[PDB]
């Protein structure tokens, strides 16, 4: 049963290792949500410090890849920081060898492409991430994409990763099918937030604190995220009304 | 079964045991910490005195890279020279083009991905060693600790090998007792304490007791080995704590 | 070769001659300069002519792979890239000097790129053996934001210049208009002259050549 | 193959009894243009010796990187850094020496000469010269390029030879160097009057002494 | 790191089996139900949009790729092995063919330029075969319209019409009975869709379909190639 | 010390009516000795035809080259390749040592099988086209030929009229020039007939 | 070409004539000679327009990199990845490049790379062909701790004679304002400089 | 490391055989039958396609008969692609010794050194071999018509006639049975045809199951013509030799 072991077709036409390091995405138990408004993308994700000897400020599953993408990442960090800091450099080279900021999808595509190589080639493992990308692309505008251990990628409207996904997912896919609109229908990116925030409580059934949240907001031009008391705020927000 | 005899292979829980099993010969070598204080860190580590015929004092264990970081290591004691020798190699080609001495986060993330490219293959084994590192730079101190697997973290306290249990309980007596700060000669003195109370899981054989630090006022940033009287004044601390 | 090209308000117009001279003779008194990079980015070419044509097809081939991977038109910025980190690294020894116009999501963009990799970002530029003729009538008369007919104008009148004043440049006027709702590739857009009429005759009569054998297969 | 283009001129040093002393103005020439004033051509190497540095300016800055850099890969795994294993004048010249030759025997020189002065382990003057081309030599006083010509003369009627060097003091040594100076920016096209100076003794250790300048200046003759 | 793997991971079995080229036509044999048509005047290509979740936009995700202006692909399989074979095919189509010659390659060319890739992804150390189906359908001035499916093994077969992946069996039998030597291409889509309603489950319209075609030119040339509109196909849904 | 004058030769090619002509010299020297006066300079690979002038070496390396590489393309495309195809070889073949070319002044010429378009074109030695419909002129008496095509030609000549055009535009460029002539061939090429002459000139 | 850059009490200001020429031939008369490499680290280029313009763009490239990984590089930094190109590549390259840039720690810091990539950090930097006719005037008249107003007529002056006495330098007198308060670009036309 | 998941391809068994090679040359025994035949005035290649729908467009399909130059032509037997990267080396070796001798490569010559290249691959690399075996029928003015073997050990062999791929067991044994050395092309063409009509697996033998091509100096002026049949031609000859 060597066929399980590296990256070779089993009888069924299944690739095992590719299959497991999917699990491994979840071993690090963080949800990840991401939306769209007019002007942004907003993405969320659980923050989880559960050492005190930890220095919190350190503990991040976010990155910003270039000026106007940002990356989050659903597995352990190893793969995440070799994940990111190749996005990283594959964006610097973009935009010096052709002169424009490098686009959340072709960033995606790239990264899918090198993720798919691993899937092909037996002396290099998959990673064990999925990768969303997030941007406010120049041409496409809101932009959501993302990239798995298989070398999948596709854009969406929104999307959730992590082991409560689904719940996550459905509470969305509900959401959309009332407004009947791709996108949070909204103009500061601020409000983005405290919706992207408010439907992880209701989809999670948990209420979070400052320092239970990461949050990512891309908006035209650049990608940031937020401190601790900029998410407090955002928090004192959605339990006012 | 036989996902464990491959490095790079994953289980189908989605774990690299190869990785976990590098882990075990860790938590099997010599007790090492770090602490973070108000302007810098600390390191210390037991060394084991298998023999009188030991030369005391020269075996040293703490490594410096560049001028400025302090690295200490518990586990196989060669894997982490070599990794070391790779941080030396990184901090001097940051150091050679960008002229500034390499920030901590940006050398916490060379070996990082240094020894998260030795679980990317079947034909090299991971690193044998938790590594226990930090220092001084622009933006203040910092304390890092980094596993088999690549994962690393900012830490306010540190510590690895088999004391580590009866350690990390001691340095969270001091995070919860001390939230405005600890100052760089107090975190000498309790790293010695720290060390001497985890020796009670290597208790069999005496030990010698090996401290550095880098603060901002102490040692101008630099990374020096804490010696003579100071490090006699420690040592002095933590026996009697200990009765 | 005369090449020019100038920002109007809607977008670019290229422009160039159609003379290819070896040496002194004239080889081609109707050879294309202005080249196909994408369908919103043309360029004018001159120096080397090899050297011309084959950088324009290159860079123009990695763009089409470059558009087909990324889904959407590509920029002149990039055109200008591909073409100057190419040039640069062969110091010079690609004789290419372009005109390079286009319109992009980002509007307009003129630039002329050297043979040694320089690249200068302008409302009007002039290149060739005939440049100092066209660019004496865009001092002349080059304003911004010109309606595209005067700009047409100003264009096919600094070819013009150079065509009649330069030894290098002749035949016919090629001009290029590209903006945001159309690429208007206008050859000839002028004949500024005649073809000389021949008076005699001077074609011999069948049988007046000397041969010595023959031999005839079919296909 | 290169040439020099930002240049410094002469370093000038002797030996004296207990140590050495070594000089260089803080000029950097770009040809005739004399650019910048504010050049130091002395770079001490710990406690115990100073690397004096002339001709291409850029080179002597890539030359001040492999010396600081020398200093770190010496303090690695070395619990003696700052005692017996630290860095000698004879090991930082060897080392520099060793350079120099390697890049002339690969047609690609560093485009300077320099003197290593210092004081050894045991009390020793080391005093020695190396250039573009790897030539080595030591003597009581050594000078590079200008220096060669107007001051070993000068410094050389203090120490003519070995036994000199006991005889001769620090105070003794220091004005002659400085006299040295002085005459070298008379007669030197490329000099300035500002300069540098370190003496190395066995006793007092690394005396470093910035913004110096060249005075008692005779220009009254002109007059005439 | 060192590429150790130098030696073929796809070898033949006592039984003259090259197991994973199997396993990949098995992984082939998973996938979405793709198909193709020639007719007299044009070819057609399709296949269904499985949409991995309903928030995902399945307009991002083409599976029917252009190759050049008069070729066109599909596939069932592996997405991901797919869009580097289509990388791939239309880098060689350029660097091969038209940096030489000033054209684009004929159809049966770049089908064979594809099937070596796909070939040596079976023999090369270190690499498991794509684990897809291709069905590249083109024009080209001295040929004409042609259709190809190209395997995992490298192996190509030009057809009349054909289907792969899921419902591939029942779709060939179905397409059997309907082609004939002088179909239009408007009759090839009708058969297309008729045929490729039987392997969907769900929602069938536009949005769920990705069909193209090789036909006419669309105003040196203009391209054959040709995606259908998301309105186009619902307008041929209704005489269905 | 000049490649492309060593040995010497001509290359002329025209358009006519529904039919294409190429003409070239029979000298190959050094220099001032001749050496042969039966070194033709005109190849074919099928229907496409190529003159090459210029130092013969390469002239000789070239045809086989090309030989080899539309054979190829034979075997792959399964027909033979056109003129306008065969050009974009040439030229792509050229530039791939432009920076140690090879001495040469190809003119191709041929018809279109498919389209019936006559066609001819010529090279530089580092494979820039020039793409002329009235006639194409290489070799150490190009200025001469130039000269008597441009006052000789005009279109749509019929294949024997044209035979008279290109070959007195041959010969007598041939004649003022030292290191050409020595005897001359004339190809008269139509969609499916192919006339080869060779000419009667002066020996010197 | 006619460059300089000048720290002032609020930072440091970049200022440029618009010159190019291909022998007498002016080939561009409104060139942009500075160009920027980070959010406010700018440089002003003087030499082959091929090599200067490889060079920043490399520049651009690598701090942008630095940036996604430690954060703003300082001004030292930048300087030092130029130096390291134009040192290692002297034998190819034909750059004089000033680099000017504002921390907030360090304020305004101009550094200057000549042709033989040496590194040389300095309160005002002036280069180019038509520097050599303003190194009287600019020693004279520079003062540390200068306004911005004052700071603005400085490079003014200066770059007026330059282009004066300089056929190689003309045109528009371009300038960068680096501070806290962020990045201001002013031009200066040949009616205004001219007549001073 | 890497050395665990090695299947050594270039290995003998105890016995001395070649492990893969054995195994390619059963993969091969379930290809499709090609069969050629050589006469005095030419040569003959048959083969049976295999699997076939109706849908499958015959008429621009070719997995069994290539071209390798104007004088020498290819039957293949096994996996086409493998075949294919064989033939395109082939087709360039034949160029590269006209470029080099200005004379067409010998049959012999082209055909050893196909067959060295798959020897190389049972030798060394750690490679699989090619799962091909083909039949070339070739001319040239040495040995006049030639009919040789290659199997994937790299061993070839010289016919009067032979098969390769399913079925040679008893396709042989009819060719040794009904051949003879003063037969003709057109003979030749009809016992190719009756051969593959008994050993065929099919129920019958159609023009739409078989690639046809011979090989004739029978052409105006002594110069060698291949034919490759067109579909409408293959239904025409199995007519005249009286099969359908
Ligand atoms: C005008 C350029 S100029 C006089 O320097 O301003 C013109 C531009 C041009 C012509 C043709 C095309 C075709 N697509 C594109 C742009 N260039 C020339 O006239 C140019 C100087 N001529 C050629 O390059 C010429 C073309 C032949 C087909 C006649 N070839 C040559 O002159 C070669 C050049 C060469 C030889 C060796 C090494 C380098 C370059 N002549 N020769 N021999
Ligand atoms: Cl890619
Ligand atoms: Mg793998
Ligand atoms: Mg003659
Ligand atoms: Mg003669
Ligand atoms: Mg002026």
């Amino acid at each position: 049963g060597y066929d399980r072991h590296i990256t070779i077709f089993s009888p069924e036409g299944r690739l095992y290792q590719v299959e497991y390091a999917f699990k491994a995405t979840n071993q690090t138990n963080i949800n990840s949500l991401a939306v769209r408004g007019k002007d942004c993308t907003v993405v969320i994700s659980q923050k989880k410090v559960p050492d005190k000897l930890l220095d919190p400020t350190t503990v991040s599953y976010i990155f910003c890849i270039s000026r106007t993408i940002g990356m989050v990442v659903n597995g352990p960090i190893p793969d995440a920081r070799n994940a990111a800091l190749r996005a990283k450099a594959e964006a610097a080279e973009f935009r010096y060898k052709y002169g424009y900021d490098m686009p959340c999808d072709v960033l995606a595509k790239r990264m899918a492409n090198l993720s798919q190589i691993y899937t092909q080639r037996a002396y290099m493992r998959p990673l064990g991430v999925i990768l969303t990308f997030v941007s406010v692309d120049e041409e496409l505008g809101p932009s959501i994409y993302k990239t798995d251990p298989a070398g999948y990628y596709v854009g969406y409207k929104a999307t959730a990763t992590g082991p409560k996904q689904q719940e996550i997912t459905t509470n969305l896919e509900n959401h959309f099918k009332k407004s009947k609109i791709d996108h949070i229908n909204e103009e500061s990116w601020e409000k983005v937030v405290e919706f992207a925030i408010t439907h992880m409580i209701d989809a999670l059934g948990t209420e979070f604190s400052k320092n239970d949240l990461e949050v990512g907001v891309a908006t035209k031009d650049k990608f940031f995220t937020l401190s601790a008391e900029n998410i407090e705020e955002r928090l004192v927000a959605i339990a006012e009304q | 079964t036989g996902y464990d005899l491959s490095n790079s292979v994953f289980s189908p829980d989605g774990r690299n045991f190869q990785v976990e099993y590098a882990v075990k010969a860790v938590e099997n070598g010599t007790t090492s910490i770090g602490i973070k204080c108000n302007d810098g860190v600390v390191f210390a580590v037991e060394k084991l005195i298998t023999s009188k015929l030991l030369v005391p004092q020269k075996n040293v264990k703490i490594q410096v890279v560049d001028r400025h970081i302090g690295c200490v290591y518990s586990g196989l004691i060669p894997d982490g020279r070599h990794l070391v020798n790779r941080g030396r190699e990184e901090a001097a080609s940051f150091k050679k083009l960008y002229k500034t001495p390499i920030p901590i986060p940006a050398f916490a993330d060379r070996l990082g991905q240094y020894v998260q490219a030795h679980t990317l293959y079947n034909s090299v084994r991971p690193f044998g060693v938790s590594t226990i590192f930090g220092g001084v730079d622009k933006n203040g101190a910092h304390l890092y600790m980094l596993e088999p697997s690549g994962s690393y973290w900012g830490y306010k306290g540190a510590a690895t090998g088999k004391g580590r249990q009866s350690a990390k309980a001691e340095l969270e007596k001091l995070v919860d007792h001390h939230p405005e700060g600890l100052s760089a000669r107090e975190a000498v003195k309790q790293a010695a304490k720290i060390i001497y109370l985890a020796h009670e899981d290597n208790k069999e054989k005496d030990f010698e007791l090996e401290i550095s630090w880098c603060s901002l006022s102490e040692t101008n940033g630099l990374h020096k080995f804490v010696k003579g009287d100071l490090l006699q004044e420690a040592i002095d601390f933590a026996q009697k704590e200990i009765n | 070769t005369t090449i020019a090209g100038v920002v109007y308000k809607d977008g670019i117009v290229l422009g160039a001659d159609t003379r290819a001279t070896e040496g002194m003779v004239v080889a081609d008194k109707n050879c294309s300069k202005i080249h196909f990079i994408s369908p919103n980015i043309y360029c004018c070419g001159a120096g080397t002519a090899a050297d011309t044509d084959m950088t324009t097809q290159l860079i123009s081939s990695n763009l089409e792979l470059h558009s087909l991977s990324t889904g959407r038109l590509p920029r002149v910025v990039t055109a200008n890239r591909m073409l100057k980190q190419m040039l640069f690294r062969y110091q010079g020894y690609i004789g290419a000097a372009l005109v390079l116009g286009g319109v992009d999501v980002t509007g307009p963009h003129l630039y002329s790129i050297y043979p040694h990799g320089s690249t200068d970002k302008l409302p009007y530029v002039t290149m060739g053996s005939g440049s100092l003729a066209a660019m004496a009538v865009f001092e002349d008369k080059f304003r911004p934001d010109m309606e595209e007919e005067e700009a047409k104008n100003l264009v096919s009148e600094a070819i013009a210049a150079g065509i009649f004043n330069d030894l290098g440049s002749g035949g016919n006027i090629d001009l290029c208009v590209i903006s945001k709702n159309k690429l208007d590739f206008l050859r000839p857009y002028t004949v500024p002259n005649k073809k000389g009429t021949r008076l005699g005759r001077y074609r011999c009569e069948k049988g007046t050549t000397a041969v010595l054998t023959e031999k005839i297969t079919p296909l | 193959t290169q040439q020099p283009i930002v240049t410094g001129t002469s370093v000038i040093s002797m030996k004296y009894d207990n140590g050495v002393i070594i000089a260089a103005d803080n000029l950097g020439s770009y040809g005739s243009l004399l650019r910048f004033n504010g050049v130091e051509r002395l770079i001490p190497v710990g406690d115990n010796t100073v690397v004096g540095i002339s001709g291409d300016i850029s080179d002597m800055q890539h030359i001040e990187r492999l010396l600081k850099d020398l200093v770190t890969e010496n303090a690695y795994d070395n619990p003696l850094a700052d005692a017996e294993e630290a860095l000698e004048p004879s090991y930082i010249f060897e080392y520099l020496a060793t350079v120099m030759y390697q890049r002339r025997s690969k047609m690609n020189p560093l485009w300077n000469a320099i003197i290593v002065a210092g004081v050894q382990s045991n009390g020793d003057q080391f005093l020695r010269y190396v250039n573009l081309l790897g030539v080595t030599y030591s003597s009581p006083t050594l000078a590079t390029g200008f220096g060669a010509h107007m001051a070993n003369p000068l410094l050389r009627k203090v120490v003519d030879r070995e036994s000199d060097i006991p005889k001769t003091t620090v105070q003794v040594a220091e004005e002659a160097i400085v006299n040295a100076m002085r005459v070298l920016y008379y007669r030197d096209a490329r000099s300035s009057r500002n300069f540098s100076l370190a003496i190395i003794d066995k006793n007092t250790g690394l005396t470093f002494k910035k913004n110096l300048q060249v005075e008692n200046m005779k220009w009254d003759f002109a007059k005439d | 790191m060192t590429d150790r793997y130098s030696f073929s991971l796809t070898t033949f079995s006592p039984s003259g089996k090259l197991g994973q080229i199997d396993y990949a036509l098995t992984a082939v044999k998973q996938g979405v139900t793709s198909l193709g048509i020639k007719a007299t005047n044009g070819v057609v290509i399709a296949t269904e949009k499985k949409s991995s979740s309903p928030l995902a936009m399945s307009e991002t995700l083409s599976k029917v790729s252009l190759l050049t202006p008069d070729i066109g692909a599909v596939y069932s399989g592996m997405g991901p092995d797919y869009r580097v074979l289509v990388d791939k095919s239309r880098k060689v189509a350029h660097t091969s063919y038209k940096r030489i010659y000033g054209e684009y390659p004929p159809t049966k060319l770049l089908v064979s330029e594809v099937a070596k890739i796909m070939q040596e992804a079976t023999q090369s150390g270190g690499v498991r075969p794509f684990g897809v189906s291709l069905l590249i359908a083109g024009h080209d001035e001295f040929n004409g319209f042609s259709l190809y499916q190209v395997d995992p093994s490298g192996s190509y077969f030009p057809w009349k019409a054909t289907a792969i992946g899921k419902g591939s069996v029942a779709a060939k039998t179905f397409l059997e009975k309907r082609w004939n030597d002088e179909l239009e291409l408007e009759d090839a889509i009708h058969i297309a869709l008729l045929t490729l309603k039987e392997s969907v489950e769900g929602e069938f319209n536009g949005d769920t379909i990705e069909l193209a075609i090789i036909g006419d030119e669309n105003p040196d040339k203009g391209p054959r190639f040709r995606k259908l509109t998301s309105q186009e196909i619902n307008d041929r849904l209704e005489a269905l | 010390s000049d490649p492309s004058s060593i040995n010497g030769g001509i290359v002329v090619a025209m358009t006519g009516k529904d039919c294409v002509a190429i003409a070239c010299d029979l000298r190959l020297g050094s220099q001032s000795l001749g050496v042969s006066n039966k070194f033709e300079k005109i190849f074919h690979y099928g229907h496409v035809f190529l003159g090459i002038t210029g130092l013969a070496t390469d002239v000789t390396t070239l045809n086989e080259m090309f030989r080899y590489k539309t054979n190829l393309y034979k075997l792959k495309e399964e027909r033979a390749i056109e003129p306008e195809t065969f050009t974009q070889l040439v030229s792509s073949s050229l530039y791939e040592r432009r920076f140690g070319p090879y001495f040469v002044g190809p003119v191709v010429a041929g018809i279109n099988s498919k389209s019936g378009k006559p066609f001819i074109a010529g090279f530089d030695l580092i494979g820039c086209i020039d793409e002329a419909k009235d006639f194409i002129v290489s070799g150490t008496a190009s200025d001469q030929l130039f000269g008597m095509c441009e006052s000789l030609y005009e279109p749509n000549l019929e294949p024997e009229d044209l035979f008279e055009t290109i070959s007195q535009a041959l010969l007598n460029a041939a004649d003022r020039d030292a290191l050409s002539g020595w005897g001359a061939v004339v190809y008269i090429i139509k969609k499916d007939e192919v006339v080869k002459r060779y000419l009667k000139m002066r020996q010197d | 070409t006619s460059i300089m850059a000048v720290t002032f009490k609020d930072g440091v200001i970049l200022g440029a004539d618009s010159r190019t020429t291909t022998g007498a031939y002016i080939a561009n008369r409104v060139t942009d000679k500075l160009t920027r490499v980070h959010d406010k680290i700018w440089c002003c280029r003087s030499g082959s327009a091929a090599d200067t313009q490889a060079i920043a763009d490399i520049v651009q490239y690598h701090l942008e990199l630095y940036t996604s990984q430690y954060g703003t590089p300082s001004t030292e930094t930048a300087a030092s990845v130029f130096k390291e190109l134009c040192y290692e590549n002297k034998d190819n390259l034909t750059a004089g490049i000033i680099v000017a840039g504002y921390d907030d720690k360090n304020k305004g810091e101009v550094y200057t790379i000549p042709l033989g990539g040496s590194v040389h950090k300095l309160p005002y930097a002036i280069a180019g062909s038509g520097s050599t006719f303003i190194y009287g005037y600019c020693d004279k008249n520079f003062r540390e701790n200068m306004s911005k107003e004052e700071t603005v007529d400085f490079i003014k002056h200066s770059l007026s004679q330059a282009i004066k006495w300089d056929g190689s330098s003309g045109g528009v007198i371009r300038m960068v304002v680096l501070t806290a308060a962020g990045v201001e670009r002013l031009i200066f036309y040949p009616d205004e400089y001219e007549q001073l | 490391g890497s050395r665990r998941y090695d299947s050594r391809t270039t290995i003998f068994s105890p016995e001395g055989r070649l492990y893969q090679v054995e195994y390619a040359l059963e993969s091969i025994s379930h290809a499709g039958t090609a069969i050629g035949i050589m006469a005095s005035d030419g040569i003959v290649l048959a083969a049976e396609r295999k699997v076939t729908s109706t849908l499958l467009e015959q008429d621009t399909s070719t997995e069994k008969l290539y071209k390798l130059n104007d004088k020498i032509a290819v039957a293949v037997a096994g996996l086409t692609a493998d075949a294919e990267i064989l033939i395109n080396t082939a087709r360039i070796h034949a160029q590269n010794y006209l470029k080099t001798y200005n004379e067409d490569i010998p049959v012999e010559i082209l055909v050893r050194r196909l067959s060295d290249i798959k020897q190389g691959y049972t030798q060394h690399g750690g490679l699989r071999p090619f799962g091909v075996s083909f039949i070339y029928a070739g001319y040239d003015d040495r040995y006049g018509y030639q009919l040789y073997t290659s199997n994937p050990s790299g061993n070839y062999t010289g016919w009067k006639a032979i098969s390769v791929g399913a079925n040679t067991s008893a396709a042989q044994t009819l060719l040794q049975m009904d051949y003879k050395d003063d037969m003709k092309v057109d003979d030749a063409i009809e016992l190719a045809l009756k051969t593959l009509s008994k050993t065929t697996d099919s129920s019958a033998l159609t023009y739409d199951r078989l690639e046809f091509a011979t090989i004739r100096k029978g052409a105006n002026d002594g110069e060698v013509y291949q034919k490759i049949f067109k579909p409408q031609e293959i239904k025409d000859i199995l007519v005249k030799t009286g099969i359908t």
